[PDB]
């Protein structure tokens, strides 16, 4: 569950989870299988791509760590919104009545 | 398959038949068709009109 | 300001939206109906060339104005898609 | 003539061998095939030319250079062009 | 009590009232005015019809001092029966400008009055927000789950408004804005396009520096927060997914409707083009035979 | 560095204009932007036989402009016209050039060679001789989706497989043939299969097509009010 997290994205490869866990290709599946079957990752399972696409990690708490984690990718969303907004200034800046 | 009974195409490159069961024709464009359609109609009719100023 | 403030959608409306069935139904009765203004017009404007306005708009139903009515059912539904893209692509650039 | 074939071949072909890269410059001696490859910028490794790698680098300085945002256009611009031609 | 607590509805006139009362005590230079709020409640929305002052003093020397009239009251609810008898005390207006520490333990004295939990509204009289000037809380007693004892805690309700119909002419007759807050034709809705975006730089900056805050400067963790900022990354968006695609193809096909409209528009217009131009052709008939005829007018009008 | 009027001149003069540009720009081998200002220098021009020897020519040049694009003009243009026996060197052509023949296309320019040059098309009508070729090994491709080097030499009288390889290197450069050649396997294979309404190429013509609209939306509105005023200002009512 902890990979996902710590990772921006959210899909990982067989290969990654077979390293980390120090299973077999077979157990990485069985493993998977059995935690989505707790309610722990909910997603897709794509075994010829070799994927795991979650697209919901439970909630859980929060130390230190975690929050310069998270800390860090809301800098690059708060520039996407100032400059997306520079850009809409510029257009109909004669039109906003 | 030309009854469209259940679409699909058959593949004898391989022997498959693919079995596509999708939607077919989107409903809103279909019918954009016919408004230009009409569009294309009236402006000769409007030409029409133009034969007074000429 | 008490008065003119009716509204916690001040800044939640424009990132706010509806499904895109809605505007999918929208753009399907918009483009519809604008053939039905359309082929009266054409019924109509095989005229407009006799004498005196107001009997052809009696005869041959020139009431209300075919041509103001197809003029305001495509403006209508032309600015609310140009709004329907502009917060589509918005929340795509901006969030992600 | 040579210099007027090597545009065309980045479109025709992406795996050429080195025989075939000579025959096709008009060429007989492959130390001249590679010494002219420096020189229009090709990266043969292996003996086998990546005709790709080269396009990359050529459309990524077009774009490099400022025009930018309206070179591109975004799906918001679009909009607000044409929202501002109806209400003036 | 109820534990049914949801959003909480407010009326215009509610608003209005806790500024009026305000002003007519004349607090200023942060004295305070607490009233009680009337209304619907034993419901899940909670409902706030009406409000009334209350006499109420605020020591600003020392917070730990205050009054409440607790004989006024009963007496001034009494007389809210003789109005609409469908009002009872759910709760009180704060005067603002923010929570308070303080009006946790204003709110004690309430408890033996009211059927529900009771409510707080912060009335802001300066109309300070960028949408809704109030903040609406309501009091709770939890177990806290960081280690530490039972508190006695305000945690936030949203505040939305509904109206009567007859209130709702009203509110609208007095005002006179053609409003760019709210949405009308397409120039607006582009003004208002800018402003959800520049809301959301604002709410968004302050959440980086409250991280800040925690390691810096120590403020406690709150996981129950934090919580929530977690499932904005689940439930964001992710691009070139086959979601992120259908989302460009949908922008090809409203482009094309857009496309035929602008086109209708034109047929419309150049139809309008042609229909001038005639009504010139027509009136220059009219221009020619004008000329001939005032010859005859002229020497008329000097012969008088 | 023209700086031409167009808002208060003669229309004899704007289609003069638009006619000299085509001749101009087609010789510096830009046939896109040719064909553009012959079409409009037609429109101005009306369809009396008081202009009939400036349409005749008009209409040369217009014929000639889309073979040298490749685009060929259809059959529709010049039995609907009436002008058959005028036109007959073109109507030639464009059988000729569509064909692919060598051939016939030798015969073509050497047949009706003075009637070209007194039009002083025939300068650029020598450059097809190579565009013949070019739309020849288009009907190939088109044909055959994957077709052999020594096929092609067979059909169109072309020396080796090495020949056509680079007949057909010079034109998808152009990308005429929209194709690329395996040398490995010996084989021209095009790449077109469309579904090209998933990507945001039909974004970027739909773009175009509204400015084209809201463009005329501005020549409406200077025109219809203006000659009004001139009416109330004038002693008529």
């Amino acid at each position: 569950i902890e990979t996902v997290f710590v990772k921006n994205i959210r899909m990982l490869s067989f290969e990654d989870i077979s390293k980390a866990t120090h299973l077999p290709k077979d157990n990485v599946e069985h493993l998977v299988m059995r935690a989505i079957s707790l309610g722990l990752l909910k997603g897709s399972i794509d075994q010829v791509n070799e994927l795991v696409t979650i697209s919901w990690v439970q909630p859980r708490i929060i130390s230190g760590d975690q929050i310069t984690k998270m800390k860090d990718r809301l800098v690059e969303w708060n520039d996407q919104v100032e400059k997306l907004g520079k850009k809409m200034e510029a257009r109909g800046q004669s039109i906003w009545v | 398959i030309l009854d469209k009974i259940f679409y699909g195409v058959l593949d004898q490159g391989n022997g498959w038949l693919y079995v596509y069961e999708t939607p077919n024709q989107d409903a809103t464009y279909d019918s954009a068709l016919e408004l230009v359609g009409q569009l294309n109609k009236v402006v000769d009719q409007l030409f029409e009109k133009a034969s007074v100023l000429y | 300001k008490m008065l003119m403030n009716l509204h916690k959608e001040q800044w939640q409306s424009g990132l706010k939206m509806y499904d895109y069935e809605e505007k999918e139904e929208s753009n399907l009765a918009a483009t519809k109906s604008m053939v039905k203004i359309a082929e009266q017009y054409s019924k109509r404007i095989e005229e407009e060339k006799e004498l005196t306005e107001e009997e052809l708009k009696t005869r041959y139903v020139g009431r209300q104005d075919p041509k103001k009515h197809l003029s305001e059912t495509a403006d209508e539904t032309l600015e609310n898609n140009i709004v329907s893209v502009l917060t589509a692509g918005v929340n795509s650039v901006a969030i992600k | 003539i040579r210099d007027e074939i090597a545009k065309n071949t980045e479109l025709s072909y992406d795996f050429l061998p080195l025989s075939n890269i000579k025959a096709l410059l008009f060429f007989n001696n492959e130390k001249e095939t590679e010494k002219f490859a420096l020189e229009r910028n090709w990266p043969i490794v292996n003996s086998k030319v990546y005709f790709n790698n080269q396009s990359k680098e050529k459309a990524d300085y077009e774009d490099e250079m400022m025009h930018e945002e309206d070179q591109k256009t975004n799906i918001i611009e679009k909009a607000m062009d044409y929202a501002i031609s109806i209400e003036n | 009590m109820s534990l049914q607590h949801e959003k909480v509805t407010i009326a215009p006139l509610v608003l209005l009232s806790a500024l009026d009362h305000y002003e007519r005590t004349q607090t200023k230079e942060n004295k305070r005015c607490v009233g009680v709020i009337l209304g619907d409640a034993n419901s899940s929305t909670i409902r706030v019809t009406n409000s009334f002052a209350l006499p109420f003093e605020e020591d600003e020397k020392n917070s730990d001092v205050w009054f409440l009239d607790h004989n006024y009251i009963e007496n001034m609810n009494e007389m809210c029966k003789k109005i609409n008898a469908k009002e009872k005390l759910i709760g009180w207006y704060h005067s603002g400008p923010k929570l308070r520490a303080s009006d946790l333990k204003i709110n004690e004295l309430f408890k033996k009055y009211t059927q529900n939990n009771p409510l707080l509204l912060i009335v802001d009289v300066k109309q300070q927000g960028v949408g809704l000037p109030t903040d609406a809380y309501v009091a709770i007693e939890q177990v806290k789950d960081d280690g530490t004892s039972t508190e006695k805690t305000f945690l936030h309700l949203p505040c939305t408004i509904e109206a009567e119909e007859a209130e709702e002419i009203g509110v609208e007759h007095l005002l006179r804005d053609v409003r760019d807050q709210a949405a009308g034709g397409l120039s607006i809705r582009l003004t208002n396009q800018l402003k959800s975006l520049k809301g959301l730089q604002s709410k968004l900056k302050d959440v980086v520096e409250y991280l800040d805050k925690v390691i810096n400067k120590e403020l406690p963790i709150n996981h129950t927060i934090l919580g929530k900022l977690q499932d904005v990354f689940n439930l964001l968006p992710n691009l070139g997914t086959p979601d992120d695609d259908e989302i460009d193809v949908e922008n090809h096909d409203r482009i094309n409707i857009s496309n035929n409209l602008q086109k209708a528009l034109t047929v419309k217009t150049n139809d309008e083009l042609m229909v001038i131009y005639i009504s010139n052709l027509v009136r220059s008939i009219i221009a020619f035979d004008d000329l001939i005829e005032n010859k005859i007018q002229n020497k008329k009008i000097q012969e008088q | 560095k023209l700086e031409y009027p167009h808002t208060d001149v003669s229309s004899s003069l704007e289609a003069r204009y638009f006619f000299y540009l085509s001749k101009i720009n087609a010789i510096q081998l830009d046939y896109s932007t040719a064909n553009e200002y012959i079409i409009a220098a037609i429109r101005k021009a009306p369809h009396n036989s008081k202009s009939l020897g400036f349409l005749q020519q008009s209409n040369k040049l217009h014929c000639c402009i889309q073979l040298l694009m490749g685009d060929i003009p259809e059959l529709s243009f010049f039995h609907q016209s009436n002008m058959q026996k005028s036109l007959l060197p073109y109507y030639h052509l464009t059988k000729a050039v569509k064909l692919g023949d060598l051939k016939k296309f030798t015969s073509t320019i050497t047949k009706y060679k003075q009637l070209l040059l007194k039009d002083d098309t025939y300068q650029l009508c020598v450059r097809l001789r190579s565009n013949v070729i070019k739309t020849g090994i288009r009907i190939i491709s088109l044909t055959y989706k994957k077709i052999s080097l020594r096929d092609i030499c067979l059909k169109l009288n072309l020396d080796s497989e090495q020949t056509v390889e680079y007949m057909v290197s010079r034109a998808i450069r152009d990308g005429v043939i929209e194709a690329k050649i395996n040398h490995e396997d010996g084989f021209i294979e095009t790449t077109e299969l469309l579904n090209i309404y998933d990507s945001e190429d039909p974004q970027q013509v739909f773009d175009e097509r509204i400015k084209f609209a809201n463009q005329l939306h501005d020549e409406y509105l200077v025109s219809m009010r203006y000659p009004e005023d001139k009416k109330t200002q004038q002693n008529e009512k």
